[PDB]
RNA sequence: GUUUUCGGAACUGAGGCCAUGAUUAAGAGGGACGGCCGGGGGCAUUCGUAUUGCGCCGCUAGAGGUGAAAUUCUUGGACCGGCGCAAGACGGACCAGAGCGAAAGCAUUUGCCAAGAAUGUUUUCAUUAAUCAAGAACGAAAGUCGGAGGUUCGAAGACGAUCAGAUACCGUCGUAGUUCCGACCAUAAACGAUGCCGACCGGCGAUGCGGCGGCGUUAUUCCCAUGACCCGCCGGGCAGCUUCCGGGAAACCAAAGUCUUUGGGUUCCGGGGGGAGUAUGGUUGCAAAGCUGAAACUUAAAGGAAUUGACGGAAGAGCGAUUUUUGUACACACCGCCCGU
RNA sequence: CUUUAAAUCCUUUAACGAGGAUCCAUUGGAGGGCAAGUCUGGUGCCAGCAGCCGCGGUAAUUCCAGCUCCAAUAGCGUAUAUUAAAGUUGCUGCAGUUAAAAAGCUCGUAGUUGGAUCUCUCUCGGCCGAAGCGUUUACUUUGAAAAAA
């Protein structure tokens, strides 16, 4: 059982310090290693260079291939892998192109059948995915 | 429960509600007073005194009879001994172990024994550190075990 | 009771820590200065002592009182 | 070791109590419990109760009506301040119709609506309802 | 079962209880006057005795210590104080 | 100017006087004492068959081993029967839901040495207590280093079988080891998979120890008294049956109860499944290894209890699904599921 | 005109100024969680959607569209840090037989916790004034001092 005593504070306080640090979400947040490890450095978004395009196989059950590219980000060089989200907006991306990135929703873990990707396109040419999706706005050229 | 033991007996006296001394008891304080004298110089502990005087006089408590205790009696005319008689007998039985055990390599269950009766002896030194009963500097060592008892 | 006129004296006081409702025990040191007026002063009796001037580096109490241990005899 | 007597007197009580007994027997005695069980009885929870005089520590015979739901103690003894004596009410008691929870004040030994009526604070010791 | 008057136990409840586990604590021994036929000298003796207790007059053994309880010498009458 | 008034402080003597000054002895704990109790511990001593080997004697061609055989030993007398001798290891039956020990663990007789629980107590001390960072003693088997012995068994190994294949299961040998002494090692499904101290809360019948009481049978040729039975009571102990006490997901538990009616004291310890008790640092060890102990990354479940089926080289009541025995990690239901190269 | 250093804006006021009052409201959704169509046309495990469960392999309530229908509204989606939800860090208030879990066992220092009991004062000065109080604390109730925002 816990401690009841009146004069127990320091040990209750120190024990739930201790204890803390067994909590996943608590530990990843403060220890560092995470943050080090994170492509984005703590960002919402990045800018990168379009290194080229690629395939992924969908996991089964599914079967498909989704349409990504490979990037490198400017701010620290690091190789990434972003998916372009709609039917058939990987024609808008072209090579040597910048883009921006940002995060696929659950906080660096994979989402659906795409295996290993957390990131998604969001503008190509300084000039976003859903105007050229949607006939607003052109490519600038 | 015991200190030292798993068991939890509940083996022990149970003294009467009346305080008062019987009638067919004729002995005076002063007559109890002079046979407590007499146990003491003839060496028994302030127990063993008691022992005798509840099997062979009738007498079933000295302090509801004289109004004092055995020991106290004993410190008042001065016939009582230096160290406690408790301390003393767990003392001897230490000297008592250790002298087996050192011929004796191989029994370790006399070693754990020792062990305990050290931690008891430990206990109730410090205990009577507490009270000036002992001056603050006597310690319980080995070698000196034997000479102090 | 070790330095040239000056001996050390601890305080203990409890902690209040608001979340747990409790207390810690905590205890602090200090150099304090006594004088020679004061013999027969040994370890475990109580001073009282009044603030003054820095007197050294880390000596800013002088002993006032000195009242014995409870095991007095 | 038994370290709180009043503890083991309540719980004995609210066993006794579950049970349907009529009369329940506590030792040790003590003057707390002797005041916590006048304060429950002054409100008509137990009823009369004897106390036995041994030479040692004595023991009590409480008497019982079957309108006790539950009776308690808090332990540590938090000291309550009367500006912190709702948030013990709120938490400890189950209606705000009835029930009583049981402080030690200077001026004695009594419930919280009592200590309210003389400004004070005190100890809370246990509840009853 | 949930109606017994613990204020007033019978006399046979209480004397077949553990000396302790009573209302009010009482010891189950007693002291008693025993006569030896040979000398005439009365001696109060405690009834769970741990010593030999001799006669002083005539260095007779009244009793014997045992386990429980001291046993008497042959021939030796004893009668129970108050 | 002296001393004495007055005032302040210190050291000596018997006085009077106090109701003269010690609360109780915990169904708390220590330490005495008494009669017992126990495969508890150490040392020495003693006995018992059995197994192996050796010596001699008798008659003999087989013996051993297996599902079946072979490797193996045998007219340089095997196996079997008898009479002795020697060594080493183990204490059968009695032996039990019995006892002791802190746990590992503990069983031939006798003696010595120290230790202990429980019971009995109108003995003594008077709070001396509970749990425990640091730090310590002990700790199955296996393993390591020196000595002594090496009967049996026997990792590794050599063979003979089986098999599609066996590098396994089976059989013949057989090295470390298994045994004792002295130093290390500190690990077990080291389990009741259940920390210790204290209080309360239903019945029943046994059982081990101590004590108390009581008709009656037996032995000590008589008498008490003490042993063996019988009927009860009390206190600790190992357990059992029963119950709508109450708990819990249930299995089940008189504790795993007295928990949203949530607080008796205190120690250790868990936070979805893997990566992983892995890497690295520190520390201990002769070594083997022991203690402390991550992250990157990966994944939507893994898991507990119970129910109905299907399989098997097995014989009114429940929260609820639900209402021949049994096991299941199967449910697309063994044509299953699933592990490692 | 007023406003103001001078202006601008707001307010006050002439004249003009609304029928498709075209002087046009958007952002996300329509399987469940969660309000709202197994309506029609394409595609056919492709393209794609989908935070999660899942949809799509020739009759797709989920993709690409048309129509219709929902939600908030001059606002509405997305990524990330953080709070509640989390009684999934538990002091209030969690667990440790079998789901993750009690050290192999014992001793023991520090720490934590600890059985009953016990119903203002002389003197000096003008009843109060000075002086000693309290064996001292903890607690509780007062009072004083405590920057604004
Ligand atoms: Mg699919
Ligand atoms: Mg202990
Ligand atoms: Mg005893
Ligand atoms: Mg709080
Ligand atoms: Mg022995
Ligand atoms: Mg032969
Ligand atoms: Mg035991
Ligand atoms: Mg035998
Ligand atoms: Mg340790
Ligand atoms: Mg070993
Ligand atoms: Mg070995
Ligand atoms: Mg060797
Ligand atoms: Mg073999
Ligand atoms: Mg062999
Ligand atoms: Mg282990
Ligand atoms: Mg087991
Ligand atoms: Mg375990
Ligand atoms: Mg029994
Ligand atoms: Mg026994
Ligand atoms: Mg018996
Ligand atoms: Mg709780
Ligand atoms: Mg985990
Ligand atoms: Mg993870
Ligand atoms: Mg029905
Ligand atoms: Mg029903
Ligand atoms: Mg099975
Ligand atoms: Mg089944
Ligand atoms: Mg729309
Ligand atoms: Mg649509
Ligand atoms: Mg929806
Ligand atoms: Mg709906
Ligand atoms: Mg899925
Ligand atoms: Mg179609
Ligand atoms: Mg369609
Ligand atoms: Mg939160
Ligand atoms: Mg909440
Ligand atoms: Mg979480
Ligand atoms: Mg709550
Ligand atoms: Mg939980
Ligand atoms: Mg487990
Ligand atoms: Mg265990
Ligand atoms: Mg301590
Ligand atoms: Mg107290
Ligand atoms: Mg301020
Ligand atoms: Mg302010």
């Amino acid at each position: 059982g816990k401690c009841r005593g009146l004069r127990t504070a320091r040990k209750l306080r120190s024990h739930r310090r201790d204890q803390k640090w067994h909590d996943k979400q608590y530990k990843k947040a403060h220890l560092g290693t995470a943050l080090k490890a994170n492509p984005f450095g703590g960002a919402s978004h990045a800018k990168g260079i379009v290194l080229e395009k690629v395939g992924v196989e969908a996991k089964q059950p599914n079967s498909a291939i989704r349409k990504c590219v490979r990037v490198q980000l400017i701010k620290n060089g690091k190789k990434i892998t972003a998916f372009v989200p709609n039917d058939g907006c990987l024609n808008f991306i072209e090579e040597n192109d910048e883009v921006l990135v940002a995060g696929f929703g659950r906080k660096g873990h994979a989402v659906g059948d795409i295996p290993g990707v957390r990131f998604k396109v969001v503008k190509v040419a300084n000039v976003s995915l859903l105007a050229l999706y949607k006939g607003k706005k052109e490519r600038p050229r | 429960g015991r200190m030292h033991a798993p068991g939890k007996g509940l083996s022990q006296s149970a003294l009467p509600y009346r305080r008062s001394v019987p009638t067919w008891l004729k002995l005076t304080s002063d007559d109890v007073k002079e046979q407590i004298y007499k146990l003491a110089k003839k060496g028994l502990t302030p127990s063993q005194i008691g022992v005798i005087l509840r099997d062979s006089h009738g007498v079933a408590q000295v302090r509801f009879v004289t109004g004092n205790k055995i020991l106290r009696i004993l410190k008042s005319k001065g016939l009582a001994p230096d160290l406690p008689e408790d301390l003393y007998h767990l003392i001897k039985k230490a000297v008592a172990v250790r002298k087996h055990l050192e011929r004796n390599r191989k029994d370790k269950d006399a070693k754990f024994r020792l062990i305990l009766i050290e931690s008891r002896i430990h206990r109730l030194a410090r205990y009577y550190k507490t009270k000036r009963v002992l001056p603050p500097n006597w310690k319980y060592e080995s070698s000196t075990a034997s000479a102090l008892v | 009771m070790k330095m040239q006129r000056t001996i050390v004296i601890r305080r203990d006081y409890l902690h209040y820590i608001r979340k747990y409702n409790r207390f810690e025990k905590r205890h602090k040191n200090m150099s304090v200065h006594l004088s020679p007026c004061f013999r027969d002063v040994q370890i475990g009796d109580i001073v009282t002592v009044g603030e003054c001037r820095p007197l050294s580096k880390t000596v800013r109490f002088n002993v006032l009182k000195v009242t014995k241990a409870a095991g007095t005899k | 070791v038994r370290m709180n007597v009043l503890a083991d007197a309540l719980k004995s009580i609210n066993n006794a109590e579950k049970r349907g007994k009529r009369q329940v027997l506590i030792r040790p005695c003590s003057k707390v419990i002797v005041r916590f069980l006048t304060v429950m009885m002054k409100h008509g929870y137990i009823g009369e109760f004897e106390i036995i005089d041994d030479h040692r520590a004595g023991k009590i015979v409480v008497n019982l009506t079957g309108r006790l739901n539950k009776c308690g103690v808090i332990s540590p003894r938090f000291d309550v301040q009367l500006k912190d004596l709702e948030k013990w009410q709120n938490n400890l008691l189950p209606s705000r119709q009835f029930g009583f929870i049981v402080l030690t004040t200077s001026a004695g030994i009594m419930d919280h609506e009592e200590a309210r009526r003389k400004h004070t604070g005190g100890k809370i010791l246990g509840f009853f309802f | 079962p949930l109606a017994k008057d613990l204020l007033h136990p019978s006399p046979e409840e209480e004397k077949r209880k553990h000396k302790k586990k009573r209302l009010v604590q009482s010891p189950n021994s007693y002291f008693m006057d025993v006569k030896c036929p040979g000398c005439y000298k009365i001696t109060t003796v405690f009834s769970h005795a741990q010593t030999v207790v001799l006669c002083v007059g005539c260095s007779t053994v009244l009793c014997q210590p045992t386990g429980g309880k001291a046993r008497l010498t042959e021939g030796c009458s004893f009668r129970r104080k108050q």
